């Protein structure tokens, strides 16, 4: 009875996609705003052995 | 004036029909389901693990990074003889009054 | 008024070529999702307002919609970036060109400054 | 009882 | 079971054809527009 | 009225407003008047009636004297200058002289007296072309004559149209009459930043344009040209009366929805020139306006109003012209905010 | 608009009564243009019918006027304070008091009073600080 | 200006004035409407005869064609109106209002 | 329910302004907020001028 | 709906409509003095506490010691059993 | 933020094509599991806000704020199940996505980085609650009611949006991040007075200002239960975000201005609870009660200090949640009597116990009975006060006595003595009204453990 | 909005009857032409406002 | 009396709503003046003329 | 049909024919007439449309079934002749939807008439339908205000329409009709008074009769030459009304009325005018839970075409 | 995640913002400037194009 089951209860995905979604689109926009990822007078340092970015 | 139908008596109670009502709705399954939900999305889930996590939540309003740096300060200040609070917010020097 | 009278524009022309130059706005531009988006709504108020089943019925007519919308769209987002670019190259084309208009300012530091306090008390 | 709605006399008003 | 035949009735095959390749066609010039587009510009701009 | 000839009557109103858009010379600015006249008098009365044939006298007696107006100004100026291009005005008075004629041709008060009676007079098809195509043509000539404005007069006729636009219609339980004077105060507000900035005028034009279609085609559907008929609607048809409440909205200016989008550019370009005054004293005013689309839409959706024993014959037919446009209409008058920066498109 | 300068040009709280003069004037042709006006939208019966209209609406008009600028003024001289929006405040005021008196109506006589007065109160604001009810497109 | 432009900038103004101010009668309003029109072209044409621009001396013409579309469409409308009313009183224009 | 018709809504459209309900209106709306003005206004002033002085004792108010 | 309380009577058929509408003798029905106050056509009924009236009477409401029907006092909230009290005092 | 965002967006589609039962537990799921994710944001470092995106930050104020409306939309979403059960399941959609469309305006409101933004999403909650109060009140005054609260915000809004643009042109920016770090001055000048009034007037009408408050007990008694809730829970509020984010603008000039508003505000709290001694509606007597706390949030926000704005957050928050409570208790002996009287319904402590206990609690979090959090904010209210003037502690003293006054006042009528013999359709509470008043009082209690959380950015 | 499209297709719809100084029949020129030209040939891409 | 009536239900609102309520509905009777002679409101177009003409230059 | 047909070149003139020719039969109750109706429309080849009823609009649209009373009508002629004089106005709410059913009628035969270019023979008309309410009005079954309304919908709606070409009317004295009312046995009938027979009947002869002998000529039959059909058959086919609005009418003005029937809203539009007659005013809570039930119906859901539970399928791409 | 991220990410949000303010100022300015002296693109009114005159002989010499 799967079916039936999903077919009149998919609506309980949407929104937990959402958070999801949500999670990325916020991991993207973090993405656009890296500007100053390790520039500051605080928080600069050398970057520790095999790493590229402090995700700042 | 008009026709209009007679005003629906006081809505039935829902204990008449299920007297294990709960309430929520007229069907019991449903009910039963929703008092469910109700119960334990907000009791057990919301209630009880947010407010471990709101009281666990990470201290990064630094109060105990603030209280250990000014442990360092009054013994280093205390040591040396410095007055333990300086006046001047910022230093004098770097001002240049008009 | 204002870019109407720009010298060398051509009249009637919705993107000159030098818009090319620009970058093209990208195909998931959340602009261009929002216009797909009011072509969405516009077939499924289509349906309601015909009395169709407003979330199944016509799926090529909510199609034709939301193509339109977007086909539409992106070219007023082409535009309307060429537009904004426009006015910019002027107003730094006519800063560079009148400097005295635009004069760079002695730059001091707070402590040589003095702004006056007001208590809350 | 039931939400209030528009009677002749109100809706005579208008 | 209506008395009369629905005025839509059977589908307009002709009518959805016509919608379903103008839709169709719309977002295939679309397509190549923007391909052509981010050409120019990578072109112009280097 | 055979229908080539009504098709031919409207595509000679279209292109007389072509002509008035499209024209450098004033004797060509003023023939396209003169067809949009023409060729707008049968169309009022396409439906013979009495208030048909006093709407279309009064109309022409008004667009006339506009008209007459219109060409005096534009002689003056030939005296004064002998340019017949449409640029700078070089003559005072006959700017003042073409100002008034335009404004009397748009209907701004205190030259609106004739918005509502003709509005009423015409049926809703004929309301909808008079209140929404045959404001393009005087607009867009002030618009291209704004520099010459004197400031003073148009912004006193826009407060003032705004004004009587809100008082009006709170006055008023006929339809037709409600959506005249919504016109005057739309148009109050477009010609209030036509001597600042004509790109907001023309974006505060296609708004309005686009939620008086929606309006009209919504009335039309519903076949209501009062309150009453209006309230019957919820009855027969909820989905058109809750659409309705939605463009009346927009219409009020609320946030989010696609109306405060005008008001808002428009209070910013005024207040860019240090109009502060004026842009706070209109907004305020605006809420007259609000108060009688809220109580439409409190008469036709919100509030159930007494329906009648017949309507259940109606129940069971169905619409049987479709306006195609009318739900893309909706979407752009009630949800286009989150769009405004392609304000730079008509720029 | 010579009126309006005439109004402006004799300096507040000085010549007190031809302040008051330039008021009335001002007041006389504001009711003027309102008399034409109801006249216009409003037919009078008679000419004589007319006459009396207009005479009450210009000589409402006029005193609000002149009781606004001789309370005004009388009040920049006794404060000797010029420049304090309160006189004009108090003139507005008064003005309303005038105008329900001519309307024989307490209710009139106090929603004008305060309305009237903070107009002036504002309009006295504006003459200060340079507000400009209608700006020149400067952009 | 010579004053012959101050005669018919007058006798514009006066034409305006008394249409602008009906009495009864719309024929005498429509009467006024074809008088602006004269004074518009006699007008343009003493403009245009002086200033030597030849290729406008046309521009009276199509004024003149544009006005007498204008009086036959007042004259088109003051028929209809009469025969709804008996008359071409303008205080039978009441039924619309405000 | 007539009880709380008079209570509530019928006062408004039973009301008309009269030399007493105006009175009493104006003293008992704005005579207290213009005494409190004034005892707040002049307390305020005294404690400025006292603290501009240097004649207040804060020694240990460091917590507003 | 009459019931509902009205402006305040000025003739005399107009007082009679009232007092039968507060389910009142029309000589014991006067109506407050219309000054503005807002009371308009609700009776003046006489200031006295709830804790006068007799206890042992069955009163419909007997916490309250009101009669069902019964005009209801304008203070009435104020002249409750728990609230200002009016009772004759030996001093 | 889009984490909470997107999901309440989802929830529209969710309730509309959720079957015609499920429609209640569906939303009512998920929207506790937003409101959980949302818990999330109450972690705030100190110094500096959570600049998640240009468009969007949060603060240590903004904070609580949210979780509140994401604890509110499934309470109300309870509390309207039981009147709108006759409801066509169309209606009842639509009902659910106006709270949810409110929810997210809400949301979008106190995470918005831009004046201009929050001004327009701030008066976009106006249309979801006005259509709520206008179609599904339950009487005749509802349309008056929507109406007065309409016109009152929009006359109150709309000087603020011409404020806002003007100091867009002069500033620059009317990001809240840019405008206090530069935050010049102001002059006292009549164009600066007139400023200030335009900016804080919109905000003073939304919080119930005396002389201003006409609209909130139309408002709260017509309009139904989940309206109720929202507004005087989170639209209160809003103004008093609004005021302290806006006050940075109005530096000096705001110790000249306060004193008319500083005034309204302190007799006005004595007014209005004195107004609760005497009043016959329960729900009107609950508003006016609302109106008097936010009228000490006021106070606290026009003093302007470091104490007084911590206890405005506190307040705010206590405020809501007890309000709340309160308009769901009058509700379940509205819907069970059908009448607001307070009179008419007597006793009920021997017909439902556990109903009475959730009365009792109410009451004695509304009159601040320590360690409430709503004692927490009008103690540090009373604080700054004092040092701001030390005659204040007379009319708060004042106030608060009366507040005692009339809380235990209406819980003694409504709870206590003779059972109303004639009425007898009281029954046995449902599991769900009990659970509703708990989800009211359990987070109100465990707020008081760790204060911290309620206590804004100046803790 | 004065879509120019006599500029835009090349046609001269009415340009022609704009000026005095314009090409009129067997070259009548205008009482005012040598005036008009010099002020034309002067505010000629300068803009409105600097030519005034 | 006083917190609950003569100033809640009474004055404040006959302040702030009722009189603002009461000036709109006089002036839209004003406008709304429901007689629509061409004759009367073209004679105020004259009017307005001659005024914009003097003061407006 | 629609303005591009007419561009087309579609002329109803052309499609009229001799056959054109709206008859209408009319009498008193149980005069015989649908029997003489139905035999004229046999012997001509004219469309015959029995009398218009409470349910016609049910016949008219969907399944055709006849609707509930409630969903439909909210009217019961039965009630009328057992209660005439019932305080809840069945009797105008019957008359108002017999008049609206009629104006249906009327409209689909005109369309019926244009589209095909055959007559139809209607028994009694909107024309016609005044007779019961002046016998009404007469008894004291409706109230005064109820013929007001009546005649506001008459005068907007029927002027629209074109009047029927040949009136026949089968005039059947009253006696006999009790007569005949008693032997058809119907129990509600016989309580029929014979002042409301006689009013009916003072009124068509009094005002139908003459107002139609105006327009057109009108042919009066008695019972016995009733009968006849062919004789009346000839009588029709052997009539000349040069006068009359018929002729008159062009292209323009049958494209007008050609329109105005196809689209049914639009002739019962007036019907619903907002006057608030305590008679035909439902209450808003009745009138939403009346309106929910029909929209629960079968088929009554969606457009035509478009319920999926009556059968309609493809609804995706319909 | 650690405070640095907010920390720089404030700094980013903030310099765009400042540029933003900054770019809105100098606009309004330039406008300003260009609307009173036309001298820039903007605000450039259309004048009578000088291609129009005919230079041709005409019929009197003194033109």
């Amino acid at each position: 009875n799967v079916l039936q089951i999903v077919r009149d209860h998919w609506v309980h995905i949407l929104v937990p996609v959402g958070f999801v979604f949500g999670c990325y689109l916020d991991r993207r926009s973090d993405e656009k705003l890296t500007a100053f990822r390790n520039k500051s007078l605080l928080f600069k340092r050398e970057l520790r052995p095999n790493e590229e970015v402090t995700w700042k | 004036i008009r026709l209009q139908e007679d005003p629906d008596p006081e809505d039935e109670n829902l204990y008449e029909k299920n007297p294990d009502s709960h309430g929520y709705d007229k069907d019991p399954i449903v009910d039963l389901w929703n008092m469910r939900v109700v119960f334990f999305f907000g009791f057990s889930i919301v209630l009880v693990l947010g407010s471990t996590f709101v009281a666990y939540l990470p201290d990064y309003r630094m109060q105990e990074w603030a209280r250990r740096e000014a442990e360092r300060l009054v013994k280093y200040r205390e040591a040396n003889g410095l007055p333990l609070m300086e006046s001047n917010c910022f230093d004098p020097n770097k001002i240049q009054l008009p | 008024t204002m870019m109407s009278g720009r010298p060398g524009r051509v009249p009637l022309q919705f993107l000159p070529n030098e818009a090319r130059s620009l970058p093209p706005p990208k195909l998931t531009d959340p602009r261009l999702v929002y216009m797909g988006f009011l072509g969405y709504c516009s077939g499924l108020i289509d349906n309601a307002i015909r009395r169709r089943p407003v979330v199944s019925a016509g799926l090529h007519r909510q199609l034709l919609y939301v193509t339109s919308f977007v086909f539409f769209g992106y070219y007023l987002l082409k535009r309307q970036d060429y537009m904004y670019a426009l006015r910019d190259h002027d107003m730094f084309a006519y800063v560079k060109s009148h400097p005295e208009d635009f004069p760079e300012k002695d730059k001091k530091t707070y402590g040589e400054i003095l702004e006056e306090f007001h208590p809350v008390r | 009882a039931r939400q209030w709605q528009p009677d002749v006399e109100w809706a005579e008003q208008f | 079971f209506y008395i009369r035949e629905p005025p839509h009735g059977s589908p307009d095959w002709l009518k959805v054809g016509l919608t379903l390749g103008t839709s169709v066609f719309l977002w295939i010039y679309l397509i190549k527009q923007h391909k052509e587009d981010v050409l120019e510009y990578k072109r112009r701009n280097g | 009225m055979n229908p080539i000839i009504y098709t031919t009557l409207i595509m000679t109103v279209m292109s007389g407003t072509m002509l008035v858009m499209i024209s450098s010379h004033w004797l060509l600015i003023w023939i396209g008047f003169e067809m949009n006249l023409l060729a707008m008098i049968p169309v009022l009365m396409k439906n013979f009636n009495p208030r048909a044939t006093e709407a279309a006298t009064k109309y022409f007696l008004t667009q006339a004297t506009a008209s007459m107006m219109l060409m005096m100004a534009i002689i003056i100026n030939l005296l004064y200058s002998g340019q017949w291009t449409i640029t700078k005005m070089f003559n005072p008075v006959a700017m003042t002289m073409m100002t008034m004629a335009l404004a009397m041709k748009l209907g701004l008060s205190p030259f609106h007296f004739w918005v509502p009676e003709v509005t009423q007079g015409i049926s809703l098809q004929a309301g909808l072309l008079l209140l929404t195509w045959q404001k393009l043509a005087p607009l867009s000539v002030l618009c291209q004559i704004s520099q010459s404005i004197n400031p003073n007069l148009m912004l006193t006729m826009a407060m003032l149209s705004i004004l009587i636009g809100g008082w009006g219609g709170l006055n008023q339980t006929q339809l037709r009459k409600i959506m005249a004077y919504s016109s005057i105060a739309h148009m109050g507000w477009m010609t209030a930043v036509l001597p600042y900035n004509t790109t907001m005028t023309i974006l505060n034009l296609l708004i309005y344009i686009t939620m008086t279609l929606a309006m009209f085609m919504l009335l039309i559907h519903s076949s209501a040209t009062t309150t009453l008929s209006l309230s019957h609607t919820w009855n027969k048809m909820p989905v058109i009366t809750s659409l309705m409440m939605v463009t009346l909205l927009s219409m009020g200016g609320l946030p989010p929805l696609s109306g405060f989008m005008p008001k808002w550019m428009i209070i910013q370009e005024m207040t860019k020139n240090e109009s502060i005054i004026m842009p706070t004293l209109m907004a305020m005013t605006a809420l007259l306006n609000l108060y009688f689309y809220m109580r439409l839409a409190y008469s036709s959706s919100l509030t159930m109003f007494p329906s009648t024993n017949n309507m259940k014959m109606k129940w069971q037919f169905e619409h049987t012209k479709q306006m195609k446009l009318l739900p893309t209409m909706i979407v752009l008058s009630t949800l286009v905010l989150p769009m405004t920066p392609a304000l730079s498109s008509l720029n | 608009k010579t009126l309006l300068h005439k109004y402006s040009d004799i300096p507040e709280g000085t010549e007190c009564h031809r302040k008051a003069y330039a008021s009335t004037s001002i007041g006389g042709a504001t009711g003027l243009i309102v008399s034409a006006y109801s006249i216009a939208l409003k037919p009078p019966a008679s000419f004589l019918e007319g006459v009396a209209r207009t005479g009450r609406y210009t000589f409402t008009s006029a005193a609000i006027g002149a009781i606004f600028g001789l309370t005004s003024c009388i009040s920049a001289q006794v404060r000797e304070k010029p420049d304090d929006p309160l006189n004009y405040f108090i003139g507005g005021c008064a003005g309303g008091l005038t105008l329900g008196a001519r309307t024989r109506s307490y209710g009139i006589g106090a929603a004008a009073c305060a309305y009237m007065g903070l107009t002036a109160a504002l309009v006295k604001m504006g003459q200060l600080e340079g507000w400009q009810v209608f700006a020149e497109p400067k952009v | 200006m010579p004053l012959v432009y101050m005669n018919i900038i007058m006798a514009f103004a006066i034409a305006l004035a008394g249409l602008l101010m009906y009495r009864s009668h719309l024929m005498s309003s429509l009467l006024c409407l074809e008088g602006m029109m004269l004074s518009l072209f006699i007008m343009s044409t003493l403009i245009i005869l002086n200033t030597h621009f030849t290729l406008a001396n046309m521009m009276p013409i199509i004024l003149l064609v544009f006005a007498a579309c204008e009086a036959a469409l007042g004259l088109s409308l003051l028929v209809m109106v009469s025969n709804t009313y008996g008359t071409d009183y303008v205080q039978n224009l009441n039924l619309l209002q405000c | 329910i007539r009880w709380t018709y008079a209570r509530s809504a019928n006062i408004y459209p039973n009301f008309r302004p009269t030399p007493k309900t105006s009175l009493l209106g104006a003293l008992f709306g704005i005579g207290p907020l213009f005494f409190w003005y004034y005892v707040f206004k002049t307390d305020r002033d005294k404690k400025e001028k006292l603290i501009q002085e240097g004649k207040l004792d804060q020694t240990f108010n460091i917590s507003y | 709906k009459d019931m509902f309380p009205g402006p305040y009577p000025k003739t005399p058929e107009e007082r009679a409509a009232a007092a039968k509408k507060y389910n009142m003798r029309v000589e014991d029905y006067e109506p407050y003095p219309d000054d503005g106050m807002g009371y308009g056509d609700y009776p003046k009924l006489p200031d006295r506490s709830q804790q006068e009236r007799d206890p042992w009477y069955d009163w419909d409401h007997p916490d309250l010691r009101l009669n069902w029907g019964e005009p209801i006092h304008w203070d009435l909230d104020m002249y409750i059993r728990n609230r200002v009290d009016t009772s004759p005092t030996p001093v | 933020m889009l984490k909470i965002i997107i999901p309440t967006t989802m929830l529209l589609p969710m309730t509309w094509m959720s079957k015609h039962n499920m429609i209640w537990i569906n939303a009512t799921v998920h929207s506790l599991l937003i409101s959980l994710i949302s818990l999330s944001l109450l972690n705030q470092l100190g110094e500096n806000s959570l600049n998640f995106s240009l468009t969007f930050f949060s603060d240590s104020l903004s904070a609580p704020l949210l979780v509140l409306t994401t604890w509110l939309l499934p309470l109300m979403l309870m509390a309207s199940q039981s009147h709108l059960s006759k409801e066509t399941t169309t209606r009842k959609k639509l009902y659910i996505t106006m709270l949810i469309l409110l929810q997210l305006f809400l949301i979008m409101t106190f995470t918005a980085t831009e004046l201009i933004l929050f001004y327009i999403l701030f008066e976009a909650t106006l249309v979801p609650t006005l259509i709520i109060i206008t179609r599904w009140g339950n009487q005749t005054e509802r349309l008056n009611a929507g109406l007065y609260f309409l016109f009152y915000t929009l006359a109150g809004s709309l000087p603020l949006l011409v404020a806002l643009v003007y100091i867009q042109n002069t500033t620059g920016s009317l990001n809240f991040l840019i405008i206090h770090y530069w935050s010049h001055p102001l002059s006292n000048s009549w164009s600066n007075i007139f400023m200030w009034l335009a900016c804080i007037m919109a905000f003073m009408v939304k919080m119930p200002l005396y002389g201003l408050h006409l609209w909130l007990p139309k408002a709260h008694v017509e309009a139904p239960i989940a309206g109720s809730m929202v507004l005087a829970a989170v639209l209160l509020k809003l103004g008093g975000y609004g005021m302290m984010r806006i006050t940075t603008i109005l530096n000096p000039l705001t110790n000249y201005m306060a004193y008319p508003f500083l005034m309204l505000s302190m007799w006005g709290m004595i007014m209005t609870s004195s107004i609760c001694l005497r009043q016959t509606d329960l729900k009107s007597l609950i508003a006016y009660s609302s109106v008097s706390h936010m009228a000490l949030v006021i106070v606290a926000i026009m003093i302007q200090t470091p104490w007084s704005f911590m206890g405005a957050t506190a307040l705010m928050i206590a405020h809501g949640l007890t309000s709340s409570m309160l308009f769901c208790l009058a509700n379940t002996n509205y819907e069970r009597v059908h009448s607001r009287t307070m009179i008419l319904a007597r006793g009920l402590q021997t017909l439902l116990p556990l109903m009475a206990t959730w009365w009792l609690m109410a009451s004695l979090t509304n009159l601040a009975l320590p360690p409430s959090i709503n004692l927490i904010g009008e103690l540090f209210i009373i604080t700054a006060s004092f040092s701001w003037s030390n005659i204040t502690i007379i009319l708060m003293g004042m106030n608060m006595m009366i507040t005692a006054l009339y809380s235990l006042y209406m819980l003694i009528t409504t709870q206590r003595g003779k059972y109303t013999h004639h009425i007898n359709n009281i029954k046995a509470s449902f599991t769900r009204e009990n659970a509703l008043m708990a989800l009211h009082i359990l987070p109100l209690l465990l707020l008081t453990l760790n204060p911290k959380m309620i206590l804004g950015p100046l803790y | 909005p004065f879509f120019d499209v006599q500029k835009r297709l090349g046609l001269d719809l009415d340009r022609w009857m704009t000026i005095q100084s314009a090409e009129q029949p067997h070259k009548i020129p205008g009482r005012c032409h040598a005036f008009e030209k010099e002020w034309i040939e002067c505010a000629h891409g300068i803009g409105g406002i600097r030519a005034e | 009396k006083s917190a609950s009536s003569l100033l809640d239900l009474i004055w404040l609102e006959t302040i702030l709503p009722k009189t603002t309520s009461f000036i709109q509905m006089k002036m839209s009777i004003m406008v709304s003046n429901q007689k629509g002679l061409i004759k009367l409101y073209f004679l105020s177009f004259l009017i307005t003329i001659m005024i914009s003409m003097t003061l407006f230059n | 049909y629609g303005p591009l047909a007419f561009v087309l070149g579609e002329r109803t003139t052309r499609k009229l024919t001799e056959t054109s020719k709206v008859i209408t039969v009319d009498g008193n109750i149980c005069s015989g007439k649908g029997r003489l109706a139905r035999e004229i429309a046999e012997k001509l080849g004219l469309r015959h449309f029995p009398e218009a009823g409470i349910h016609y609009a049910d016949s008219t649209t969907g399944d055709g079934k006849p609707l509930d009373v409630q969903l439909s009508g909210n009217c019961s002629l039965e009630k009328f002749y057992d209660d005439p004089k019932s305080n809840d106005g069945n009797s105008y709410r019957l008359q108002s939807w017999l008049y609206a059913s009629r104006l249906l009628q009327y409209a689909d035969a005109l369309e019926h008439l244009l589209s095909t270019g055959q007559g139809v023979v209607l028994e009694r008309s909107i024309y016609s339908d005044f007779v019961f309410l002046e016998a009404m009005y007469r008894q004291g079954f409706i109230r005064k205000q109820c013929v007001e309304h009546y005649n506001e919908v008459k005068k907007v709606t029927a002027c629209e329409y074109l009047p029927p070409h040949v009136v026949v009317y089968v005039d059947v004295p009253v006696p006999e009709i009790q007569s005949r009312i008693q032997k058809k046995g119907n129990p509600h009938e016989m309580k029929i008074t014979a002042a409301y027979l006689q009013d009916i009947e003072n009124a068509y002869k009094k005002t139908f009769l003459p107002e139609m002998s105006e327009k057109c000529e009108v042919l009066q039959y008695s019972a016995r030459e009733a009968e006849d059909a062919e004789k009346v058959v000839e009588d029709i086919e052997y009539l000349k009304c040069d006068k009359g609005p018929w002729p008159d009418q062009d292209d323009r003005t049958f494209h007008r009325l050609r329109m105005l029937v196809q689209n049914k809203l639009e002739v019962l539009n007036y019907t619903t005018i907002p006057v608030y007659l305590p008679e035909i005013t439902i209450g808003a809570h009745q009138s939403d839970r009346v309106f929910q039930k029909f929209t629960e119906l079968p088929g009554r859901k969606y457009s035509p075409g478009y319920n999926e539970d009556v059968g309609d399928k493809w609804i995706w791409l319909k | 995640d650690g405070p640095e991220k907010n920390y720089e990410k404030t700094m980013a949000i903030l310099q765009i913002e400042a540029e933003k303010a900054e770019l809105r100022l100098k606009e309004l300015e330039v406008r300003r400037l260009m609307r009173a002296r036309g001298d820039g693109p903007w605000y450039q009114y259309p004048t009578i194009d000088k291609a129009l005159i005919d230079h041709s002989p005409k019929t009197t010499p003194d033109n």
